[PDB]
């Protein structure tokens, strides 16, 4: 799980936009670090090839903190 | 000798014409009864053979054996032609 | 034309059909050119006295359509009366 | 002057009435032309019900689909007029069933009712813009690929803003906003003065 | 003049009525390619028969492109040709010193007779156009002639532009098919390994769409602008890297340039266009110079563009079927060397 | 007012729509970019992507946005099931026409009517 | 009045000398053989080619063919600029200005038909109250280069000096008619 | 006669007479002119006779007739069958559909012209371009081949 | 199903066809026509157009029936106009209107057979319509395109002695049709790849909007020509040639039968075609004769006004229907009271033929859709318009 959430991490931290820095598991970029509405659904993509696991838009849409990415990813 | 002197001449011929061709100007596509087909022709094909000495064996002194053989081989393949026609085969 | 005989018969025969009668080629049998001068006719209307326009011009007599059923016992009526068959040929029938 | 008879506007005036009895729910207004034409004009959503009743009813079989085409009226609120077209080859006498559509309010789709449709109604969305629910498979059928905006529509201009050429430097054929050599003169013709009440 | 009319596009015009002589070229195809959809007035003199120059006709509109009859030899044909146009832009150039035609010739000998006319004419503008690091003492003839002729034009013609493009990157471009199509040469050799001799090309279109603005701009007069490109390379990445995008096996073995300027003398003895020249093999290991002058691209107002951005463009048909789908992400990038 | 709905009841049910195309585009962009040889980079292409679904980001009304993925929806059956071919496609990009400056005197030193 | 094709009045029941000439059609393909005597036929019968540079395909009068501007007898182009050419061109093809020449009369600065444009419908032939745009007879105007179709008042009166004779003629044979 | 200039205007002499001599004519079938020719093909006026065969394939072909109206939606094709033709290889526009728009000239969806979008070496005119005026046309075009000296220029280069 | 994108490969014409098909090897899975690779405007064009300068368009609609397409927009701006044409010009178009229905029919058999690989026929054919051709430029000037059918009659009487030719061409030509079929009516290959393809039920054709030999040919009985009789068609006497087995040969066979039938219809004309005027007398709306606007001040204020405004139609809408060689060719007309029209959909006897591609060739070889295609007498012009 530390290390789900490590890809998680992983993800964001490549995606351009995330700022390293402001960029923390309980970071929630659609409010905090000032990601797009798109750019969450781009961001979900990214995951869903990490974790190799399809995220319908009804719950991707509720996941918008990274923690909560790892929550749903987790189950 | 004298055949490999005409074929080489043949085969000079040929490659002259394509070398002058090309310096005067100075996925899945299958289908089992393509592959069916191919086998069934050898099938065909190796009868061909089996049936190519007949010439040599018409002057055999035996006859009654030769023709009977013959006879039997024509008439057991074309069977196999017939269910080939009554299964599948040969409807494309 | 202008064909030996033995060749038409030949052809003739090959086609089945007597084709020297019908030939394709055309050989002094179309109009010749410079047909006579045409003085065409002149249709009604052309009459210098009761030709009143107004009683020859359906262009505007027309008027807007009639209107049935706007918005702003009784028997069953159809489009129009059921169609006719249509009758077999008496030439040729068939084929 | 045409020679007219009266007993087909009588014929066809009378099952005006009869569809508009039967139908009452849809139409709106029918009328027949001074060219011996019927056109019941039904509300959008009576598409279905009418033409499906026309198509199956023993003293009115409209089996085929002529043609459905949309004037586009800009004035009239509702843009598009879709007019369905059909035939009576039993009866011999054809009906024209025309709605109204706006460009966002779309209309049912008669694929259904008579699978002719499955085209126009292609057509008619590409040229005009009119949506057709439950449509098979509804995409542009007459414009080029990536074309963008409804051609027929009477605010596209002719010409329309987008033209092609070969250019060597990307050594492929480009699109370029439409630079014209000799517009299209725009020749004024009507005349000032009327001809009939009408 | 002519009052530029119009929305910028085909059909439109813009003022420009401009002899180019050696239209034909690769870089002439470009040249002409933004000239006539600018609208400007292009007059293309040709020698070579029309089949060839069909290429440039749906360039431009109609009754914009005028082609004339011209004889290098004759002095008369460049009098005509420029009869007309207000702007002259000189593209003579080869790199085979022809039999009825010498480095001298095509450099220096000819464009100055052209540029001179032009003056007699009254051109407002003459644009050279002269190869990158060009000493009058470089070693191949013909950098050394281009150099001789920049000097003399400018006395046929004072203040006339003088752009000095480097070896150029385009599709149809020499620097980088050259060295793509070793791959017939099962072994590619580059003299000194490929080391020492860093490149920078530049794209064909940033070439032209910056000789047109030339065209169309009073800063540039006596100027001699560098179009260079937007990053250098050590030959040996360049070669490495076009074989990439190739997909063909990289062998760098090198190569006594000694020995190689014979090779160019072996095929330069070709009497149908010589692949390589003993003229080219220098050039290619002639270092390219440093970034010290009177800027091209950018100065002129076209922004460079990268080489890796466009070469999958210009490498592809050297591919086989296996990798035509492969893009230029899969491949990696080369390596620039400020040096 | 009083609008009849087109497929989204209200902006909410059609932006999931819009959601939902653009993931299709965006995991679409690299296919493309390599059936059709283009010479374009991925990454380049998806914020083309963007760009247009922002270009119209300003529509306010349910149904001119349901519209909008149908006709977006039918743009990309045509580069998937591709019909499409390149010229079709690189047109997006606007690569062969020249910019115009929005600037005033930009306009002014050229056109006669900005 | 309506006719089958293709379809059989009756089951005609196989009768052995019925079913020996159908076997033998097959076997010996009879019918493939009918048809090879067809085409042996023609190839008897004499060609309906023309030799195209020395014979031409006849064309009669009303042939529409290449734009002309005629003039009359005296001199004078026919053309008096009413310029209704212009606006009964379906194409667009015909641009006309005009102004007064200095005789005082009315003539075209500019006519210019672009061929290319043009449609050959002849509504100009008429069209025009004086007659002075016409179809000429010439088809073959085939041009290398684009600008040579666009046709200016100069070619076209050009065009109808060369081609007035036969103009003249194939006016006076059809004029009866129209 | 005896001069190297001599037998480089006797060979090309020989090139140009066998591409004059064989034109197969690719014939992309837009519209209506396609028939105007299909009337060329036909008997009155074979154009076998002149050595241009009926009808073959893109990649064997050396000129290209475009009978009918370019639209945009068949252009981007056009280029491709004109790019993937042989070299030698010349244009014939037939109709003023094709030399220019020709009726549907300010039409949305129709080319104006398939010079704009292929070079074109023979403009042939008419609504429906007679029969022999296309044949004409063809004519034209061997003349305009005899008249390339593609050798002499070689050799004088 | 490999999408193979076949007809760009020019491989069945009739226009240009991308027929995108997915074919599991030989065998067609789903074919998916495109269409307007030929959408030229012609409906949008029409509308800045004058009555009288959009007829040109309608030649150019479906160009193998020159004619007969432009009776119907004719027939359709006479109605609006309540206005008929004189008793000679009615003749004439019943007269032009067979001969091109013959000329549709050459080619569409004969265009068919050389899909199939029967080349001869079309030549033989080829010939017997550039003899037809010579009628129509000697009638109008032009060999195709001819704009001589005009909204109110014809546009100039008949040369004299045309009448006498279209007879000795349709004396004989009957044997040229029967040459044909002694190629290929039982050739003992025709048959093969025409019989038992492409059958269409009687039902599914009236439903897909067929109209044409395609619903004839599946046994329905409908002719708009006898049924609707449009000009002179009434007047005449003819045999619809209705089929069984409705499939590629019989169709076919269908339309050799209409040869021979419209060669009935063409000898008639000839016997009684009357003498008269071929155009309409009202200056308002046919333009006056030469002589006329050149000595009578009316007639050049109606010429002057009919060639530069024009007809100026009543208001109102038809849609008029006639049989063109193809099927049901019908113009829906809509008009201001302007002189130039408002919409003018062209109904074309091919967008749906087209269509039904997909529910007739299934399960069918690649031949198979060739064989089809040429079944429908697809003019990518009508279709495209
Ligand atoms: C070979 C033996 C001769 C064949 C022959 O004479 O055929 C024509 C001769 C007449 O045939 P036709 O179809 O009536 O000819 C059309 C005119 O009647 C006759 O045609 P015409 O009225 O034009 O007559 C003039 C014609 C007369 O020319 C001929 O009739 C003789 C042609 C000989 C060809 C050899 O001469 C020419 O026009 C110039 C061409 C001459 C022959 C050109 C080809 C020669 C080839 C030599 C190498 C082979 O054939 C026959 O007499 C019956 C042949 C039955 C074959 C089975
Ligand atoms: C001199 C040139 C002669 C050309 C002959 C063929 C073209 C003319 C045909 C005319 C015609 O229509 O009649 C056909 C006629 C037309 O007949 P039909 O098909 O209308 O019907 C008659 C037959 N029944 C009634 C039984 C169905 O066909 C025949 O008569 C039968 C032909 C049989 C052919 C068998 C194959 C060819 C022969 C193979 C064996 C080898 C023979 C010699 C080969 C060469 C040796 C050197
Ligand atoms: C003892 C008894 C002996 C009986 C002998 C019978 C004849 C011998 C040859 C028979 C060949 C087989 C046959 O009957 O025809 C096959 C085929 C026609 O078959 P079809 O009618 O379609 O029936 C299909 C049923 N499933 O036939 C064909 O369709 C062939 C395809 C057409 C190819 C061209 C045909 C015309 C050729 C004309 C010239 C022929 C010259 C032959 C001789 C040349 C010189 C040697
Ligand atoms: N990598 C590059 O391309 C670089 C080029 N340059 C300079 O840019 C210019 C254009 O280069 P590029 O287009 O590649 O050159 P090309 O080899 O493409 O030829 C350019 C043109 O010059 C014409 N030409 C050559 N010799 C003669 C002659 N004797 N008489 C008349 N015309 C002649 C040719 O016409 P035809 O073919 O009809 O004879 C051709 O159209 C050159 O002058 C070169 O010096 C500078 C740096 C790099
Ligand atoms: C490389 C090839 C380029 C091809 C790109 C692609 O195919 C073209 C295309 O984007 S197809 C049109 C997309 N256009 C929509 O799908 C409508 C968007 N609708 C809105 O934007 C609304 O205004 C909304 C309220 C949702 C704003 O919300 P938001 O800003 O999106 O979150
Ligand atoms: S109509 Fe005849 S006269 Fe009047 S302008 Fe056109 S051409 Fe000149
Ligand atoms: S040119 Fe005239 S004929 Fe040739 S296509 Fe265009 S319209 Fe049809």
């Amino acid at each position: 799980l530390d290390g789900i959430k490590d890809r998680v991490l992983y993800v964001l931290k490549l995606y351009d936009k995330i700022d390293p820095e402001k960029l923390s598991v309980n970071s929630h970029f659609m409010k905090d670090l000032g990601l797009d509405s798109l750019d969450q659904v781009e961001i979900i993509m990214a995951m869903e090839d990490e974790f190799g696991f399809e995220i319908p838009d009804i719950d991707a849409e509720k996941l918008m903190c990274p923690q909560e990415i790892v929550d749903y990813i987790a189950d | 000798m004298n055949l490999y002197t005409v074929i080489f001449i043949n085969i000079l011929l040929s490659l002259t014409l394509i070398l002058v061709a090309f310096w005067l100007p100075q996925r899945l596509p299958f289908s089992m009864k393509f592959f069916l087909v191919a086998i069934t022709f050898l099938l065909f094909d190796l009868e061909i053979a089996l049936l190519l000495p007949l010439p040599w064996a018409i002057q055999t002194i035996k006859t009654s054996t030769m023709m009977i053989m013959a006879f039997i081989l024509v008439t057991i393949l074309s069977l196999g032609l017939a269910y080939e026609w009554t299964q599948k085969g040969l409807e494309w | 034309a202008s064909a030996t005989r033995v060749i038409q018969k030949l052809r003739n025969w090959a086609s089945g059909q007597d084709l020297q009668a019908k030939l394709q080629l055309r050989y002094q049998e179309i109009a010749k050119r410079t047909q006579p001068p045409p003085k065409l006719p002149v249709g009604p209307s052309h009459k210098l006295s009761n030709n009143y326009y107004c009683t020859r011009d359906g262009r505007r007599e027309v008027v807007p359509p009639s209107i049935i059923m706007s918005s702003q016992e009784k028997k069953a009526v159809t489009p129009a009366p059921p169609m006719k068959r249509w009758e077999l040929s008496k030439d040729q029938p068939y084929l | 002057v045409r020679p007219r008879s009266d007993v087909t506007h009588k014929q066809l005036s009378a099952f005006g009435e009869y569809v508009a009895e039967i139908l009452p729910k849809y139409v709106q207004q029918v009328q027949v032309s001074c060219l011996d034409e019927l056109e019941i004009c039904i509300h959008p959503d009576g598409v279905i019900p009418t033409l499906t009743f026309l198509r199956d009813h023993t003293n009115a079989q409209f089996k085929s689909l002529a043609d459905l085409t949309a004037v586009d009226v800009p004035t009239r609120q509702n843009r598009f007029e879709i007019v369905y077209n059909l035939l009576s080859l039993r009866f011999n006498s054809r009906i024209r069933v025309k709605t109204y559509a706006d460009e966002l309010t779309p209309i049912d789709s008669i694929v259904s009712v008579h699978i002719a449709a499955n085209w126009y109604e292609r057509e008619v969305w590409d040229m005009f813009g009119v949506f057709f629910f439950n449509h098979p498979d509804l995409r542009r059928i007459l414009t080029d690929y990536g074309f963008e905006g409804h051609p027929f529509r009477k605010d596209f201009p002719l010409t329309g803003y987008v033209e092609l050429r070969y250019d060597d430097e990307v050594k492929r054929v480009v699109a370029e906003p439409v630079e014209l050599a000799q517009e299209f003169r725009k020749f004024d013709l009507n005349s000032p003065w009327e001809a009939f009440p009408a | 003049a002519v009052i530029p009319h119009g929305k910028g596009g085909r059909s439109s015009v813009s003022g420009v009525v401009a002899t180019v002589f050696g239209a034909t070229g690769f870089l002439g195809r470009y040249v002409v390619n933004h000239l006539g959809r600018m609208g400007s007035q292009v007059i293309i003199p040709y020698r070579c028969d029309v089949y060839d120059i069909m290429h440039l006709r749906l360039m431009g509109d109609l009754g914009q492109l005028t082609f004339l009859e011209w004889d290098a030899r004759d002095k008369d044909s460049i009098r005509k040709a420029v009869q007309h146009s207000n702007v002259v832009i000189n593209l003579i150039g080869r790199e085979w010193e022809t039999r009825n035609f010498d480095f001298e010739d095509v450099f220096v000998n000819i464009p100055r007779a052209i540029a001179q006319a032009s003056k007699e004419a009254g051109v407002e503008r003459f644009i050279h156009v002269s190869h990158l690091n060009a000493s009058m003492k470089s070693s191949s003839k013909s950098l050394r002639s281009k150099a001789v002729g920049e000097k003399e034009v400018r006395s046929v013609f004072p203040e006339a532009i003088i752009i000095r493009p480097s070896d150029i990157f385009g599709r149809e471009d020499r620097f980088l098919n050259h060295f793509a199509n070793y791959r017939w040469f099962l072994a590619v050799p580059l003299v000194s390994l490929g080391f020492k001799t860093v490149k920078q090309p530049v794209y064909v279109a940033d070439v032209s769409k910056g000789i047109v603005n030339a065209t169309k701009d009073p800063d540039a007069v006596g100027k001699t602008f560098a179009f260079t490109g937007p990053n250098r390379y050590l030959l040996f990445h360049l070669v490495k890297y076009i074989f990439g995008m190739t997909h063909r096996t990289f062998i760098p073995y090198p190569l006594p340039l000694f020995v190689y300027s014979w090779i160019g003398k072996l095929f330069g003895l070709s009497p149908f266009e010589p692949w390589t020249t003993k003229d080219k093999v220098e050039r290619i290991h002639i270092s390219d110079v440093m970034p010290t002058d009177l800027p091209g691209l950018e100065d002129l107002g076209v922004q460079p563009t990268p080489l890796e951005l466009k070469s999958i463009e210009v490498l592809r048909r050297h591919r086989t079927y296996r990798w035509l789908s492969s893009e230029i992400e899969e491949t990696k990038p080369a390596k620039t060397v400020n040096y | 007012t009083s609008v009849k709905p087109i497929f989204s009841r209200d902006l909410n049910e059609a932006k999931r729509r819009v959601r939902e195309l653009y993931r299709a585009w965006y995991r679409e962009v690299p296919n493309t970019v390599h059936l059709m040889q283009l010479d374009i980079t991925v990454k380049q292409g998806r914020d083309k992507v963007r760009e247009m679904f922002m270009k119209n980001a300003h529509v306010t009304d349910p149904r001119v946005v349901d519209l909008l993925v149908i006709k977006g929806k039918m743009e990309l059956q045509e580069t998937i099931k591709v019909w499409k071919q390149r010229t079709h496609v690189m047109r997006f990009f606007h690569e062969t026409e020249t910019p115009r400056p929005k600037d005033f005197l930009s306009k002014f030193y050229m056109g006669h009517d900005p | 009045t309506y006719k089958y094709v293709n379809k059989k009045e009756q089951e005609s029941e196989v009768d052995m000398k019925s079913a020996t000439d159908n076997a033998a059609r097959i076997l010996m393909w009879t019918e493939l053989i009918r048809g090879l005597g067809m085409t042996l036929s023609y190839l008897f019968r004499e060609p309906a080619t023309i030799n195209y540079p020395f014979e031409k395909g006849p064309l009669s009068p009303r042939f529409r063919g290449e734009h002309a501007l005629r003039r009359y007898p005296s001199g004078e182009e026919r053309c008096i600029a009413c310029k209704l050419c212009e606006a009964i061109c379906p194409a667009q093809a015909i641009t006309i200005e005009a102004e007064p020449r200095a005789d005082g009369s009315r003539r075209t600065t500019r006519y210019d038909i672009d061929m290319t444009k043009c449609i050959y419908c002849g509504f100009c032939q008429e069209a025009c109250p004086v007659d002075a745009i016409v179809e000429g007879p010439n088809f073959e105007f085939s041009t290398e280069t684009h600008e040579e179709l666009l046709y200016n008042k100069e070619k076209l009166l050009n065009n109808g000096d060369k081609w007035e004779a036969e103009i003249a003629a194939n006016i006076q044979a059809d004029y009866l008619y129209r | 006669r005896s001069r190297a200039e001599y037998v480089v205007t006797k060979l090309d002499d020989l090139i140009n007479w066998a591409r004059r001599s064989s034109l197969w004519p690719m014939t992309f079938g837009l519209a209506c002119c396609a028939v105007e020719m299909m009337h060329m093909a036909a008997p009155r006026y074979d154009m076998d006779r002149f050595g241009v065969v009926f009808r073959a394939s893109p990649r064997q072909a050396d000129v290209m007739i475009v009978a009918g109206t370019l639209t945009n939606k068949m252009a981007p094709a056009l280029r491709k069958v004109y790019d993937q033709m042989p070299e030698p290889r010349y244009v014939v526009s037939m109709g003023s559909c094709a030399n220019g728009g020709g009726y549907y000239h300010y039409s949305y969806s129709v080319v104006r012209g398939c010079d704009r979008i292929v070079p074109v070496d023979i403009y042939v005119p008419g609504c429906p371009p007679t029969a022999e005026a296309l044949l004409y046309g063809i004519l034209q075009l061997q003349r305009k081949i005899k008249r390339e000296q593609k050798l002499k220029i070689w050799y004088r280069r | 199903n490999m999408t193979l994108n076949f007809g760009p490969q020019h491989p069945a014409a009739h226009g240009v066809l991308r027929l995108v098909l997915e074919l599991s090897g030989e065998m067609v899975r789903k074919c998916d026509p495109h269409i307007g690779l030929l959408h030229r405007g012609t409906e949008k064009l029409i509308e800045y157009k004058t009555y009288l300068q959009a007829l040109p368009y309608f030649d150019r609609l479906d160009y193998v029936s020159m004619m007969c397409n432009e009776q119907a927009y004719s027939i359709a701006v006479e109605k609006l106009l309540n206005i008929q044409p004189p008793p000679r010009a009615q003749w004439i178009r019943v007269l032009f209107g067979e001969i091109t229905r013959i000329l549709n029919h050459i080619m569409a058999v004969t265009t068919h057979a050389l899909d199939i690989g029967a080349m001869t026929p079309f030549f033989w054919m080829f010939e017997e319509r550039e003899k037809m051709f010579e009628f129509y430029e000697r009638v109008s000037g032009a060999r195709m395109h001819a704009a001589y059918i005009r909204p109110g009659g014809v546009h100039q009487d008949l040369p004299l002695g045309l009448l006498d030719d279209i007879y000795e061409f349709s004396k004989n030509f009957s044997l040229r049709i029967d040459e044909v079929e002694e190629m290929l009516t039982n050739n003992r290959i025709w048959r093969n790849r025409t019989v038992d393809i492409g059958v269409v039920t009687a039902e599914d054709a009236l439903n897909y909007g067929f109209s044409g030999v395609m619903l004839r040919g599946s046994g329905i009985q409908w002719d708009l020509r006898k049924t609707q009789p449009y000009d002179v068609y009434d007047q005449v006497e003819f045999d619809v040639p209705i089929g069984s087995r409705g499939d590629c040969y019989d169709r076919y066979l269908c339309r050799v039968e209409e040869m021979r039938q419209s060669l009935r219809i063409i000898e008639q004309c000839l016997n009684k075609m009357p003498p008269g005027e071929i155009k309409v007398d009202d200056a308002k709306v046919s333009p006056p004769k030469r002589a006329e606007m050149k000595t009578s001040m009316e007639s050049l204020i109606h010429h002057f006004k009919l060639y530069t405004e024009g007809y100026q139609v009543p208001p109102g809408a038809t849609y008029t229907a006639i049989e063109a060689p193809k099927g049901e060719f019908g113009v829906y007309l809509v008009s201001d009271g302007s002189s130039r029209p408002y919409r003018c959909k062209i109904k074309a006897p091919g967008f749906a033929h087209l269509a039904g591609l997909d529910k007739m060739s299934k399960g069918h070889m690649l031949a198979d859709v060739v064989a089809i295609i040429g079944t429908q007498d697809i003019v990518f012009g009508e279709i495209d318009r």
